[PDB]
RNA sequence: GACGACCCAUUCGAACGUCUGCCCUAUCAACUUUCGAUGGUAGUCGCCGUGCCUACCAUGGUGACCACGGGUGACGGGGAAUCAGGGUUCGAUUCCGGAGAGGGAGCCUGAGAAACGGCUACCACAUCCAAGGAAGGCAGCAGGCGCGCAAAUUACCCACUCCCGACCCGGGGAGGUAGUGACGAAAAAUAACAAUACAGGACUCUUUCGAGGCCCUGUAAUUGGAAUGAGUCCACUUUAAAUCCUUUAACGAGGAUCCAUUGGAGGGCAAGUCUGGUCGCAGCAGCCGCGGUAAUUCCAGCUCCAAUAGCGUAUAUUAAAGUUGCUGCAGUUAAAAAGCUCGUAGUUGGAUCUUGGAGGGUGCGCCGUC
């Protein structure tokens, strides 16, 4: 029954400069709320703290070696991070976009199959998107590397095939009952 | 509490090395009284339905046992929470399988099939060696088996090949510098290795410096050392891994290399 | 540096600190259990009582107003306490012999604003929330 | 739409007279499948017949067109009827049995306790 | 030192001529509303270097 | 195919014994024994060690390195919360150890109990009665009274998880299962895309006027095709049987919705150099301060901000607080060096004794670097 919080609010609350920054992030990133950003500012701070500790340790130090390499390999699987980075010295010099860039929502834009970070989120939350055998409704997801290619509309949502739409199918029978017969 | 013997085990307060999950219920099996101490044992139920996957329910484990399907050291055992342990045999017949309970390098009772022979005999570490009643002498092994009239060489900490149908020691190994060893508890639980040194303390606590087939050295308490034969010559099956112990990096190196390609 | 620096001198430093902690008012309050012993509310956060009478209290200079509190006997320890009645005409809503839920100012036990010797405020009557009453979400039930 | 019943992770389990395995049911694009359809369909892959292939677990996955469950098929209908959870046999037209629902019975027994031995006396009283 | 009155209690609330509610629009659901904010604020929002301006201004 | 026994070991334990670590307090400085306080010696007792008890015999044992005494929003710990680092605070409460079952005391049985879903007395409480009698203990599960700032069903099941018994089979308010459930934590709906239509800006062309143009955002005009569960619902799943989830045929989005909130907009502090009303009145205001007739603080709208299925308020406590300061405080004048010196504990103490070559980890194309 163990549980933990996933976000952290900023010490302080009114620093125009920070607020604007966050708003630009929501906009580019079809985000919903500040928490939506706060959640990531939080995710990142822990990663950076994880990193900083490690970087203070001796290199070759079974603890530093075994966990450093792991943090890196984890950070790379998600594309968040790259090789020269792909050492700890580079994660220290990293940022939020790099995570934010891997969510669904922005990808369904990023290859035509949405044309909007907008469209993207309503598409995702509405069941028209599988990551290869599996519908994924979590506009919040995190697309892994060799998983980038398997993202596509789903086997039945109409695009993806399958009749029309509880509203399109309404319209077909909308030209049927009246204009066909009585 | 405080008037009598506990009969329940809150799961979570059970021994880790059974690897029972956290959710499921409140209580773990809790080993019956038997030949092995409760921490250091493996209730059959965990074996039948937690390691071997023969059973799903506990209701099933029982249904299996009442058949008589299963013997420990040769002699049908019919209790769900029977406390089986190190050097025990376990034989399911109408299935043809013989397993010896001996450790992982994790320190987990390992699922270790043994031949249809071997299943005959087990190696017990002498715990005490005794002049019993009427002037007879006896040895006592870890697994709580008392054998009278043993041969006079046998001394505490030596190990001893028991027949098994008959009881009957059918030889022995002395504890001396250079013997092969199995580690039966503590940080090093599961590591196998030669010896090197026994540091001796009066009052209490003797340590055994062990060296593995990789020139990896480590200590434990004498209490934790079990003799299993002569270097390169175990007197039993060893599980895959030869109780080696590999660094978490070495462990990763093996895991990714053996597969996603390498057959 | 007013404080030995000997490897040994843990006990002197440890104890000298124990001795000076007292002057901290928050600390002393806590160790003397003042909240249990002096305070009208138990050492609790809220407290309910009966209204004795309605007071129009004379707000301190340079401000000038009639304040509008009730005097309340707390059921828990028969303690007599005056409590402010906030918002416009809300007295209206509390009558003599009423019941009421009182709460602290948010001042740490120190009276608020111009309102003199009043350290508590009404929150509920009609068991019923001055706010919900003032708005007219809910009424003076009866 | 065809389906396809796929049986993963097989174990031949003699000491409980049955072959036990996961059931992986594709149903591409609708949902579902009946327990009865599943036992019929399995009955014909393991050369056994329906009344020896109990089936249980089950949860269609996320989004549609698959369902993973669990099955057992018994070597003797006798062996099943005896190794069997009773509630399982009851579920299909071969096992059913008595209810209560439980506190009526406990009440009966507690009434019986008052009465010295005899107790049958208490039976006629309940 | 109290004496005095309350006759006047609630004089302004009761004298403040009530106002309709009027009405109009719904403002937008979560993230969409955040989006309108970001475009109105930042895209919109081009700004001039007019030495600034405001959010809740009249003339 | 249906258990006893003696003695020994074993297993689960038990009972005691070692040290080392605990809150506040000196407006608690000497304490402990003639009803043993500390020790000898012997016995009786106990499962057994032991002033356990008792005789005799000694006169001990403890304290400024805080004993003794008193207090306590003290059950103890694993743990929890607060994150520079140091720290700061909590811990009844899913585990461990300890304690109790109205208060006190005693006891039977049994290997194990000083047991209360045993008993027994008194003491406090309550109940039945044909008035002599008689029967009882929810700090078990539900529920109810009282109490209060505060806390759920008089529901289903032994299928799971395990336990017990003569036991595969029975029994389990252990425990699971549903109901209540914004402690609190996770996922995150209440609407996406063109088009006209327009409103616009970097780009280009032009002497200018003027025109083109990419990137697009709105904003209507309605369109236009493009959509999904929230509800509802054959069927099916879940499971002991159900529910819900996770599953879906048939339905379910043109806004007046299938209708999002709660605080703020004078300073700190994010946001009205508003409009009506009042005129130091009502109110606002943690603090500073507003309102005494052009109120950007009120009262309302309008409009805007902030956090958003949550948000305000009160309170314990923590961070901030280097305002308890080890790390890392101040004390001439701001709050603070005793009038001065001796001085035990405590703390604190000068100098000086012995003088490349290769093995293994990961980078770079047999070579090497670190």
């Amino acid at each position: 029954w163990v549980c933990r919080k996933t976000y952290v609010t900023p010490r302080r609350p009114f620093e125009k400069s920070r607020l604007d920054q966050e708003l630009k992030l929501i906009g580019e990133y079809g985000l919903r709320n500040k928490r939506e950003v706060w959640r990531v500012k939080f995710t990142l701070a822990k990663i950076r703290k994880a990193a900083r500790e490690l970087l203070t340790l001796d290199e070759k130090d079974p603890r530093r070696l075994f966990e450093g390499n792991a943090l890196l390999r984890r950070l790379v699987r998600i594309g968040v991070l790259d090789e020269g980075k792909m050492k700890l010295d580079y994660i220290l010099g990293l940022k939020i976009e790099d995570f934010l860039e891997r969510r669904l929502q922005t990808q369904v834009f990023k290859l035509g199959l949405a044309k909007s970070i907008h469209h993207a989120r309503v598409l995702i939350r509405q069941r028209h998107i599988r990551v290869r055998k599996q519908v994924v409704n979590i506009p919040s997801f995190i697309v892994r590397l060799d998983s980038q290619k398997h993202i596509d509309f789903s086997l039945r949502s109409p695009y993806g095939g399958g009749r029309p739409g509880r509203v399109k199918r309404k319209n077909a029978k909308k030209g049927q009952g009246g204009a066909g017969a009585g | 509490m405080a008037r009598g013997p506990k009969k329940h085990l809150k799961r979570v307060a059970a021994p880790k090395h059974w690897m029972l999950d956290k959710l499921t219920s409140v209580f773990a099996p809790r080993p019956s009284t038997g030949p092995h101490k409760l921490r250091e044992c493996l209730p059959l139920i965990i074996f039948l339905r937690n390691k071997l996957k023969y059973a799903l329910t506990g209701d099933e484990v029982k249904k299996i046992c009442m058949q008589r399907f299963i013997k420990i050291d040769g002699k049908v055992r019919a209790d769900i929470t029977y406390p089986a342990g190190f050097m025990d045999v376990i034989s399911i017949d109408k299935t043809g399988e013989n397993f010896r309970l001996i450790y992982d390098t994790k320190g987990r009772f390992a699922v270790h099939r043994i031949t249809p022979e071997e299943a005959k005999y087990k190696l017990c570490k002498v715990r005490k060696i005794f002049v019993g009643t009427k002037g007879i002498p006896h040895l006592v092994t870890h697994d709580a088996r008392t054998i009278r009239y043993p041969d006079p060489l046998i001394k505490m900490n030596d190990t001893i090949q028991i027949d098994l149908e008959t009881g009957k020691i059918t030889d022995f190994i002395k504890f001396d510098t250079g013997n092969l060893c199995m580690v039966t508890g503590g940080a090093n639980l599961g590591r196998i290795g030669v010896i090197t040194n026994r540091e001796r303390h009066p009052g209490s606590f003797d340590v055994v410096h062990v060296k593995d087939a990789n020139g990896n050295s480590f200590a434990t308490r004498l209490s934790n050392i079990f003799v299993i034969g002569k270097g390169n010559k175990p007197w039993i099956s060893l599980p895959r891994g030869k109780g080696i112990r590999l660094t978490i990096a070495e462990e990763r190196d093996k895991r990714l290399a053996a597969k996603q390609s390498s057959g | 540096m007013g404080k030995c620096r000997g490897l040994r001198t843990a006990r002197k430093l440890r104890s000298h600190r124990r001795d000076q902690k007292w002057h901290d008012k928050q600390y002393k309050k806590a160790h003397l259990g003042t909240a249990l012993k002096a305070n009208p509310f138990g050492g609790a956060s809220h407290a309910k009582g009966i209204v004795l009478e309605k007071v129009g209290v004379e707000a301190k200079q340079p401000n000038s107003a009639i304040r509008k509190c009730v005097r309340v006997q707390l059921i828990k320890n028969g303690k007599k306490i005056t409590a402010f009645v906030p918002n416009d005409g809300c007295l209206n809503f509390i009558e003599e012999n009423d019941e009421v839920l009182v709460a602290g100012f948010g001042r740490k036990g120190h009276a608020v604003g111009d309102i003199p010797g009043v350290r508590f405020k009404v929150v509920k009557v009609a068991n019923v929330s001055l706010l919900a009453l003032y708005k007219g979400k809910k009424e003076r039930p009866r | 739409d065809t389906v396809t019943i796929r049986t993963r992770k097989f174990m031949t389990n003699r000491l409980l007279q049955r072959k036990q395995m996961v059931i992986d049911v594709l149903h591409p694009g609708k949902a579902t499948v009946p327990k009865t359809e599943i036992q019929e369909k399995l009955a014909k892959m393991y050369k056994t017949t329906p009344d020896v292939i109990f089936v249980f677990g089950f949860r269609t996955h996320f989004g549609g067109g698959k369902t993973t469950g669990f099955g057992m098929i018994y070597d003797s209908l006798d062996y099943a009827k005896k190794n069997e959870p009773k509630h399982r046999l009851a579920r299909h037209g071969l096992y059913e049995k008595k209810k209560t629902s439980r506190k009526q019975r406990k009440e009966r027994k507690n009434r019986m306790k008052k009465v010295r031995g005899t107790a049958k006396a208490n039976v006629g009283a309940g | 030192k109290v004496h005095g009155s309350l006759a006047r209690v609630g004089k302004v609330r009761g004298q403040t001529l009530k106002v309709a509610k009027q009405e109009k629009k719904k403002k937008r659901t979560g993230r969409a509303k955040r989006r309108m904010q970001y475009n109105r604020r930042f895209v919109n929002v081009v700004p001039t270097f007019g030495k600034k301006k405001g959010p809740n201004a009249n003339s």
